[PDB]
């Protein structure tokens, strides 16, 4: 119940980084190449 | 500005929360002491500091006193408690402050004190010494001891014998 | 599923636990002084703490 | 249970509560709501002194009503002079001025 | 006695009835009179709101009474 | 008090529940009435503010009664006797009410005595003890003390 | 005997005056004696004695040693309840700095000192040295030194340099200070300081030293020297069983402040260092501190327990304070309480008291009877006689008893009527006998509620509850006029069942010779009680100057229709029991009885409505059995096809046609669709049946079945428990107010099964928890609107002001919801009411609106009339009986003297109790509603009005808000507005706008409808919201109550234009007290000072009370009384609450004769 | 009162208020919309006969349902 801090500073704490919180969190939407997407049909549910 | 940002936002929300006051007051304050005066102010504001957000029927129900000298002096003291850190309010906290100031003694220190209590008496002593009446007063201290009005021990604790 | 009950063995055994934690500052500092012999376990336990 | 006059407490002069006290009956804010409501002034004057804790008045009370006198000399509260002297034993300075 | 609303209607108000009727009464009780009205074994109270009703008494009477009082 | 405790704290544990007040007396050396008055000493009294509670939210000071006051009743007794003995000194005669009113203390600071009684009289306290006896055994007639009578309690 | 209350800090020296003597030693008792000590807090030398004329040791045990002084001892011999009275002080050794004028929140000594709080703090607990005149050294006069900086300062100044640190500091910076000097001084910056925070805290500080000037008060006195110590018997030492002592908490305190005292005394004497010297005054600092308010510190002390000790500030304010409950509620003599029970048989001025009760509470009163009639010789024998309980205390207590009203009064007294005087009425048995047509009032049923029954005891108190309170007399609802005397439910299912005709009974088309000749035809059982019959009527009405003709006629009646006429009084026309009787027929048979007869006509007619109801019901054997349930036989039907429904919404939200959400909306749709047609079913199968007849055929008349004439003639029950008891129970909600989808299809007369029963239950408990804590503060807003109305008092029988507010019927957007002769009844016009022709004085003036006029008013077709309200009201310090209209409690006009600001709080806040206790939303509702309205709070989004009359125009675009300027026609436009293009407008730029107009729309905050429009306006709005929530729920409560709330709400004013008046500009005052100063100013040859009237919320308004006893009942008595205190004010108490704590009658009822001979001599 | 008719009254008041709530909610009677105003499709005919007056498809109804599940 103490002062109020960014969730992912205890992320960062456990020893993670960026590169891995966004790999825990969230989906890679991959571009390539022009311009090109890959894409998973279900994603765009609209 | 952030216990005012707190201040005012309270005042706009008629409640606050524990958490909304820890998230707002400083973060140099390290005792509970100062921590729970800003409460009590904050709540002569006043605010009334909670645990758990009211209900909306009890900002309606809630009697709402009371403006607006004790809101001024309130917040004249909260734009100020921010700024000096050291402050305390309990007897004990400052007397192991200013007793802390002082330096502790030693052995060899504790017979320099000593020696010098002694010599300061000593001195006192060889002043008084230097009176004749007091040496006449004894005299007379001693005769009527003499006379059993007194001890022969009861008067002085003997000689240095 | 969030509110589990107590009753009169938890509860007393909580108690219990209490007066065992009090009992084992004065043991322990008991056992700190001396711990010289002929001092038995009668002496260093008094019942009414716990 | 019902009460003519008994028992009194010790350090506020009213008297006892309960049924096993043999005590009175709270007349509270409310019920001094509903009596100013009507005009009943006196009624008011004797649930609170008389009645109550006039510790000089009740007992007149009671001599004249077995005189069949019935008529209340009131008095002061001891609520009222408990309070005058709570007042006073804090720096502050309460009086009744002259009538 | 049920109703008041004569003896009311009388004195044209409802604090001062209540007010002439004990200082009548009280005349009647302690200080010691004789009603004005026939007492069918009523207490001072009633006396004085019958008598009230009955125009016998009323604040302007009683003081003239205790006028004729002094001159006695 | 403290070698009470000591000495009870160590002999419950020894001797198995509790020490009665004559096993103290007994491993003291205390004569088991000190003991006993020393266990009597009250300890740290208690705030009047307690709660009873719950009831009324009254603190425990509103069951404490005022054992000092005269009920109203006890005063209506009072003056009601005072009334009757008026009235029955009105039927002695003149020596005998005063002699009654001043040996006792009925509306006078006290209390007069023998001496200082029979000095407004002109007796040596003789003859005023006797009509102090007269008057004391006229008032003691029935047809004149029923009421009187009455006012005693038993 | 007093007739004013004065305050002002108390000097040492007079802290001396008070005290006997000074407490030195910090012992209570003996240990073993018990015995009081020599200087302890219980002295006997200090305090008094502890028997009664015996000193303390023995020597003089006389009464006649009265007053003399013990010399062993010294204890004078006195009676020991002196020892209650005689304060004794504490020499301190330190001066201390009264916490009051310290850590309060303004903080006298500080902004006296017009230094900082932590500033001298830091002084006062030994932080830094203060400059207290340096002399011309280039020293600061209460400027701060420190430690290291007083010494080095010191140094290159061996020279005097006056500077100190301590209490001692704060003490010679206040006894130095020079307060008409420093006013002066601030005068002069006043004069040339002309910005806002600069001169604004010069005008707020000369106010307070212009203050101290005028008290009396030395600004020194702020720090104790001498501390008076409360009397033994205030703080007790008692004994409780077994040795065991029980004391206060203020002995602790006491106490800890003598050994701390004791000790620095000590100190001092033993030439102890600076380090021990200053920690032993922070601690006696800290002690005396919390000895007086404990807990402004921190922390506060604790005692033998975790709790905090309580102190002098905890002694007077709290719930356990003395102001609280125990200068309002006390326990009383001469009372008692019992279970109550009906008692059919009384009249509505008894009560059957029971004898072993009304021994006890009439104990004086027998007693003074038995030795009266010589049956008791002294007290002691009439005491023996009545405690045998013999024979003749029983004789005494029938002629004791025989007039002599009891008050009757049940816990919540909502409003006035939960006190009644009734007569008793000796009964067998322990349970009061409660008349069953006063259960209303007391809100009272019959299954174990109790009743405290008291004892009027003077002539006085016997004639105000005969005269006033007794049962009789207030029949009529105080907040509405309407009779509170309305028969309840077996007396309507009485009148109901016997005025309710069937087609074809026992002697159908006789024609009678009367009611008597049907009561005699049905009392032998010749003819049914409802057999249509032709009766001969006599009806007497009174057309004309109150004449009372007579007129006989040949009616069409049932036999039970006639019957019931017997007892209805004479004035009363026949067509009031002609029809069926339910409910609201009788109310208004009583009501119309009341109109045209008066009260004692009206009395006699309720106790025979509830004889005849009660006989007639009995007779009516109308029991309740299960075949009474008669369930529909298309109520499966009805299930069927709402089932089938649902199961195609359910099919086609399978098949993506709907969403989940909306699919759940369908559903819960159709089932309350099917359940209004199954109860629709229900109630058409059971509220009509079949009968045969004269000729022979089938014909069909309302039903005599028990359950439906229990719901239809209004006794009790209604359709929709009738639906759940054999239509069906419907969807049922959750505590959330979500809806659970699986309704209830069955009903009581069947079963639920265990999932239904469950389902059923989350409402329930939430309706039964919600129903348990409305319970616990129902009179909250009662008691909010008694804080502010409270001292309102009808003091004057003409204002002959010629304000009022134009009272027109209401018409909610279609028809009219409340008619122009409801709203304006009782009220008194403030002009002549014209003729529709427009040149006739329909009703003149100050004419008293009764049922004539207001017949008369509605006839003409006047709907539009202007009545004289209590907020328009030119009184000072009052009402006057005009400007307030008729009483509601009794028929006719308002008394001089009437208190009615505390009838108007109850008027609002009884009714209220009927109102949901949460605000629903559909319009908002319940009670918080209406307590946020009467607190006036600002709405979030407030319609914004047109602060000044000109031509429309706008500015510049988007500083944040679109700006606007309103510029006259022939004036100045100085007033502009940031007008929020979220507040999308109203009118164009090229519209000129008349002031006080809308520009915004949303929620109007009055404050801006009072200042643009008329106090008129204000006071309209008011009432029609609050009577909107009202009429919401169906409450009825008059306007009367809301406007003299409002008059209490709207009563102070700030001041525009100064005039040749003595009043500052930016100031607020009492409206009332302004009005009158620009009245004198004006009778003289200057002119008035012209205002801006203000208005304040209940709990705001009350807090601005011109009294100091009473403002410390209900707010925050340390504020108050240190305010008190500084200011030296003095309470002329003029008031109810002061006169009522203080003990003397008040001025509302009939202590208003009292104090109006009193100010006779006082102005003599 | 007997403490339960009063809780009647509050759940009446309770299960009401609730009950027209989502009554309100439904719309029934309404215009012919025909098309979609948050993404301007055929709201297909079905939907427009049992919802008379819509003014979302299911797609674009369902959407908003969750957002203001969550609330805002
Ligand atoms: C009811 C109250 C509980 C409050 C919550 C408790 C708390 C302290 C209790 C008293 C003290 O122990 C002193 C004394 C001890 C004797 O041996 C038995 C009697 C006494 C008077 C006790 C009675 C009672 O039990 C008390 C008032
Ligand atoms: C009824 C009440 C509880 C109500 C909830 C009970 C619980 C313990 C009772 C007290 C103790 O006996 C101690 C003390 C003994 C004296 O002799 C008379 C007073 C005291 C304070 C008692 C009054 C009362 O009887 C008490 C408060
Ligand atoms: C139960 C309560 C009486 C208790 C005494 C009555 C009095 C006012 C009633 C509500 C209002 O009419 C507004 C609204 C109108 C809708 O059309 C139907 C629903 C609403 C919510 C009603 C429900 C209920 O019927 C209320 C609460
Ligand atoms: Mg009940
Ligand atoms: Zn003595
Ligand atoms: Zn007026
Ligand atoms: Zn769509």
């Amino acid at each position: 119940r103490r002062r109020k801090l960014p969730a992912t500073i205890i992320l960062r704490a456990l020893n993670y980084t960026t590169e891995q919180i966004l790999d825990l969190f969230f989906e890679k939407v991959i571009f390539e190449i022009k311009l090109q997407m890959e894409l998973v049909p279900e994603r765009l549910r609209g | 500005s952030q216990l005012k940002l707190l201040v005012t936002r309270g005042k706009e929300q008629g409640y606050l929360t524990y958490a909304e006051v820890n998230d707002h007051l400083p973060e140099d304050i390290v005792d509970s002491d100062q921590i729970e005066d800003i409460i009590q102010m904050i709540n002569d504001m006043g605010i009334q500091v909670m645990e758990e957000a009211p209900d909306a029927d009890d900002l309606m129900l809630a009697e709402n006193t009371a403006d607006e000298d004790a809101a001024e002096a309130a917040a004249q003291v909260l734009s100020s408690v921010e700024s000096e850190i050291g402050r305390t309010t309990d007897p004990v906290r400052m007397y192991m402050r200013e007793m802390g100031t002082v330096e502790l003694l030693t052995r060899e220190g504790e017979i320099d004190i000593a020696k010098r209590i002694e010599d300061g008496i000593n001195q006192v002593q060889c002043s008084v010494a230097e009176y004749p009446e007091a040496i006449t007063y004894l005299l007379e201290q001693y005769d009527r001891v003499e006379a059993e009005e007194a001890r022969l021990s009861d008067l002085i604790t003997g000689f240095v014998d | 599923g969030n509110r589990r009950i107590r009753s009169v063995g938890e509860m007393a055994e909580n108690q219990f636990r209490v007066g065992l934690v009090r009992v084992e500052r004065a043991v322990k500092e008991r056992l700190s002084l001396g711990d010289l012999d002929t001092l038995m376990p009668q002496d260093m336990i008094n019942a009414k703490p716990i | 249970h019902a009460r003519s006059t008994g028992s009194y407490s010790l350090v506020t002069q009213q008297p006892l509560g309960g049924k096993a006290q043999f005590g009175g009956q709270r007349f509270g804010e409310m019920e001094v709501w509903a009596l100013e409501a009507y005009g009943a002034a006196y009624t008011l004057q004797e649930m609170l002194t008389v009645k109550s804790d006039d510790v000089n008045g009740r007992t007149k009370m009671y001599k004249n009503i077995v005189d069949g006198n019935h008529q209340m000399e009131p008095g002061m509260p001891e609520s009222f002079n408990v309070l005058l002297k709570e007042i006073r034993s804090l720096g502050i300075n309460i009086e009744l001025e002259d009538e | 006695r049920v109703t008041v609303q004569d003896a009311v209607e009388k004195i044209g108000n409802r604090f001062d009835l209540v007010l002439v009727a004990a200082r009548r009464a009280r005349q009647m009780q302690v200080g010691g009179k004789d009603p004005l009205v026939p007492e069918e074994n009523d207490k001072t109270t009633v006396i004085a709101l019958r008598e009230i009703e009955e125009g016998l008494i009323n604040n302007q009477i009683l003081d003239v009474r205790e006028r004729q009082e002094q001159q006695e | 008090i403290n070698k009470l405790n000591r000495i009870s704290r160590q002999m419950l544990q020894e001797m198995g529940r509790e020490p009665t007040p004559e096993e103290l007396a007994e491993r003291m050396l205390m004569p088991e009435d000190k003991i006993r008055k020393v266990l009597k000493i009250a300890k740290e009294p208690i705030s009047m503010e307690t709660p009873i509670g719950d009831d009324e939210d009254s603190h425990l000071g509103d069951f404490i009664e005022d054992t000092t006051l005269e009920l109203p009743l006890d005063s209506a007794t009072t003056e009601s006797l005072r009334a009757a003995t008026h009235d029955v000194l009105a039927g002695l005669t003149a020596r005998e009410a005063k002699v009654l009113r001043m040996r006792f203390g009925i509306d006078m600071n006290t209390d007069y005595t023998l001496e200082e009684v029979g000095k407004q009289f002109d007796v040596t306290r003789e003859r005023i003890r006797q009509i102090e006896a007269k008057a004391l055994r006229k008032l003691r007639h029935p047809s004149r003390s029923e009421v009187l009578r009455s006012f005693l309690d038993d | 005997e007093f007739d004013a209350i004065k305050i002002a800090l108390a000097s040492p020296d007079m802290i001396r005056s008070w005290s006997f003597g000074e407490v030195k030693k910090p012992e209570t008792i003996n240990y073993r004696t018990f015995k009081p000590e020599r200087d302890g807090l219980f002295c006997a030398r200090i305090f008094g004695p502890v028997k009664d004329y015996e000193c303390l040791c023995g020597k003089y045990k006389r009464l006649k040693h009265r007053g003399v002084i013990c010399e062993k001892c010294g204890v004078e011999v006195t009676q020991t309840k002196v020892r209650r009275e005689r304060m004794g002080h504490i020499e301190l050794a330190s001066p201390t700095a009264h916490i009051w004028f310290l850590k309060s929140l303004p903080s006298r000594i500080g902004l006296l000192l017009d230094m900082p709080l932590r500033d001298i703090e830091r002084v006062l607990y030994f932080e830094s040295y203060v400059v207290i005149e340096g002399g011309m050294t280039n020293l600061e006069r209460q400027q701060i030194l420190t430690e290291e900086q007083y010494l080095d300062a010191l140094e290159e100044f061996g020279d005097e340099f006056d500077a100190k640190m301590g209490a001692e500091a704060i003490q010679a910076l206040l006894k130095s200070m020079d307060l008409e000097q420093e006013c002066e001084q601030l005068r002069e910056e006043l004069n040339e300081t002309n910005s806002e925070t600069k001169r604004k805290k010069l005008t707020k500080r000369i106010k307070l030293l212009e203050a101290f000037v005028q008290s009396g008060n030395k600004p020194e006195w702020m720090i104790l020297t001498v501390l008076p110590v409360l009397p033994p018997d205030l703080r007790p030492l008692v004994p409780l069983d077994g040795g065991r002592f029980a004391t206060s908490d203020l002995n602790d305190l006491y106490r800890r402040v003598i050994n701390r005292n004791n000790r620095l005394k000590r100190l001092l004497d033993l030439a102890a260092p600076d380090i021990i010297v200053r920690n032993e005054k922070r601690m006696l600092q800290e002690a005396v501190d919390a000895l007086l308010d404990n807990g402004r510190r921190g922390r506060a002390i604790t005692g033998s327990n975790k709790r905090p000790l309580k102190s002098l500030a905890d002694m007077i304010k709290g719930k356990q304070g003395r102001f609280r409950q125990n200068l309002l509620g006390k326990r009383v003599d001469y009372s008692g309480r019992s279970v109550i029970t009906v008692g059919p048989y009384l009249r509505l001025h008894q009560c059957g008291l029971p004898k072993k009760m009304a021994l006890e509470l009439f104990k004086p009163f027998i007693y003074g009877k038995l030795e009266l009639r010589g049956l008791a010789t002294t007290i002691k024998a009439a005491k023996k006689m009545v405690e045998r309980e013999e024979a003749v205390v029983w004789d005494i207590l029938d002629e004791v008893i025989r007039e002599h009203p009891v008050l009757l009064n049940r816990a919540p007294t909502l409003h006035r009527l939960g006190i009644q005087a009734f007569e008793p009425v000796l009964i067998e048995g322990k349970a009061i006998q409660l008349h069953p047509l006063v259960c209303a009032a007391y809100n009272a049923d019959f299954d174990g509620d109790q009743m405290a029954v008291h004892v009027p005891l003077t002539l006085e108190a016997q004639l105000e509850a005969r005269a006033l309170m007794m049962s009789t007399n207030n029949i009529l609802s105080p907040a509405n006029g309407e009779p509170i005397i309305v028969p309840s439910q077996d007396v309507v299912l009485g009148l109901y069942y016997m005025t309710r005709d069937c087609v074809n009974a026992k002697g159908e088309g006789m024609v009678l010779t009367g009611p008597k000749e049907a009561e005699r035809l049905y009392r032998s059982g010749l003819a049914s009680l409802h057999a249509r019959v032709k009766v001969r009527i006599t009806e007497y009405e009174k057309d004309a100057n109150g004449e009372l003709v007579a007129k006989t006629s040949l009616k069409d009646t049932t036999v039970g229709r006639a019957i019931l006429w017997m007892i209805v009084p004479k004035g009363l026309p026949y067509s009031i029991v002609n029809q069926a009787l339910g409910k609201k027929a009788i109310s208004k048979m009583l009501n119309t009885c009341y109109r045209i007869l008066g009260l004692k006509p009206t009395v006699i007619f309720a106790d025979q409505i509830m004889y005849t109801g009660f006989a007639y019901a009995a007779r009516s054997g109308a029991s309740v059995g299960i075949d009474d349930m008669v369930i529909p036989e298309k109520k499966h039907e009805i299930i069927s096809e709402a089932e089938a429904e649902v199961a195609e919404i359910q099919e086609q939200f399978q098949s993506g046609l709907v969403t989940a959400g909306e699919r759940y909306n369908k559903v819960i749709d159709i089932w309350a669709a099917a359940n209004d047609r199954v109860s629709k079913a229900m109630m058409d199968n059971l509220q009509t049946e079949t009968v045969i007849n004269r000729d022979g055929q089938e014909e069909k008349q309302v039903s005599f079945n028990s359950i439906y004439m229990m719901a239809d003639s209004g006794a009790r029950g209604s359709a929709a428990q009738i639906r759940q008891l054999a239509g069906m129970r419907g969807l049922m909600a959750k505590p959330d107010g979500s809806i659970i989808e699986t309704p209830i299809t069955a009903n009581f007369r069947e079963g639920l099964n265990v999932l239904q029963y469950f389902i059923s239950t989350h409402g329930a408990r939430k309706g039964l928890a919600d129903t348990a804590l409305k319970t616990a503060n129902s009179g909250y807003l009662t008691r909010r609107l008694v804080d502010v109305a409270q001292d309102l008092v009808v003091t004057e029988d003409d204002c002959g002001t010629h304000e009022g507010i134009m009272m027109t019927p209401v018409i909610e957007g279609g028809d009219v919801k409340e008619p122009l002769r409801d709203r304006v009844l009782g009220r008194v016009t403030a002009e002549d009411v014209l003729k529709p022709g427009t040149a006739d004085i329909l009703v003149p003036r100050n004419t008293l609106l009764h049922e004539q006029w207001c017949d008369l008013l509605e006839e003409n077709s006047v709907d539009a009339v202007k009545v004289r309200s209590v907020v328009s009201c030119d009184t000072d310090f009052g009402v006057c009986a005009h400007c307030y209209g008729r009483d509601l409690a009794r028929g006719h006009i308002i008394n001089k003297g009437e208190a009615i600001g505390v009838i108007a709080a109850q008027s609002i806040g009884e009714p209220g109790t009927q109102l949901t206790m949460r605000t629903f939303h559909i319009i908002t509702g319940g009670l918080p509603r209406v307590a946020d309205l009467f607190e006036a709070r600002r709405p979030k989004e407030p319609a914004i009005l047109a602060e000044i009359s000109g031509i429309v125009s706008f500015g510049k675009e988007t500083k944040g808000k679109r700006r606007l300027v309103i510029t006259p026609v022939d004036g100045s436009d100085p007033y502009e507005e940031m007008i929020p293009k979220w507040r999308q407008l109203n009118v164009f730029e090229g519209e000129r706008v008349e002031r006080g107009d809308v520009i915004s729309d949303g929620p109007e905050a009055p404050h801006d409808i009072l200042r643009l429009r008329g106090v008129h306006a204000v006071t309209r709005y008011i009432v029609n919201e609050v009577q909107d929530v009202y009429r919401l729920q169906g409450v009825k409560i008059n306007d009367k109550h809301i406007e003299v709330i409002v008059r209490q709400m709207l009563r102070k004013a700030t001041i525009v234009n100064a005039g040749s008046s003595d009043f500052l500009e930016g100031e607020q005052v009492e409206y009332s007290r302004v009005k009158i100063a620009n009245r004198e100013l004006e009778a003289n040859g200057k002119v008035g000072a012209t205002y801006s009237r203000d208005l304040l919320g209940i709990t705001k308004a009350s807090l601005a009370t011109e009294s100091f006893i009473s403002a410390a009942s209900f707010q925050e008595t340390t504020r108050v009384l240190t305010e008190a205190a500084v200011a030296g004010k003095r309470d002329e108490l003029r008031g109810l609450k002061e006169n009522v704590i203080v003990g003397r009658l008040i001025p509302a009822g009939t202590g208003y004769a009292y104090h109006q001979d009193r100010m006779r001599r006082r102005a003599a | 009162s007997d403490e339960a008719d009063e809780a009647y009254s509050v759940t009446e008041q309770l299960t009401m208020t609730g009950i027209n709530r989502i009554r309100q909610k439904i719309n029934a009677h309404g215009i012919p919309v025909y098309l979609c105003e948050a993404c301007g499709n055929p709201i297909p005919e079905a939907r427009r006969k049992i919802f008379p007056g819509v003014t979302l498809c299911v797609e674009c109804q369902a959407y908003q349902e969750r957002q203001r599940k969550h609330y805002a």
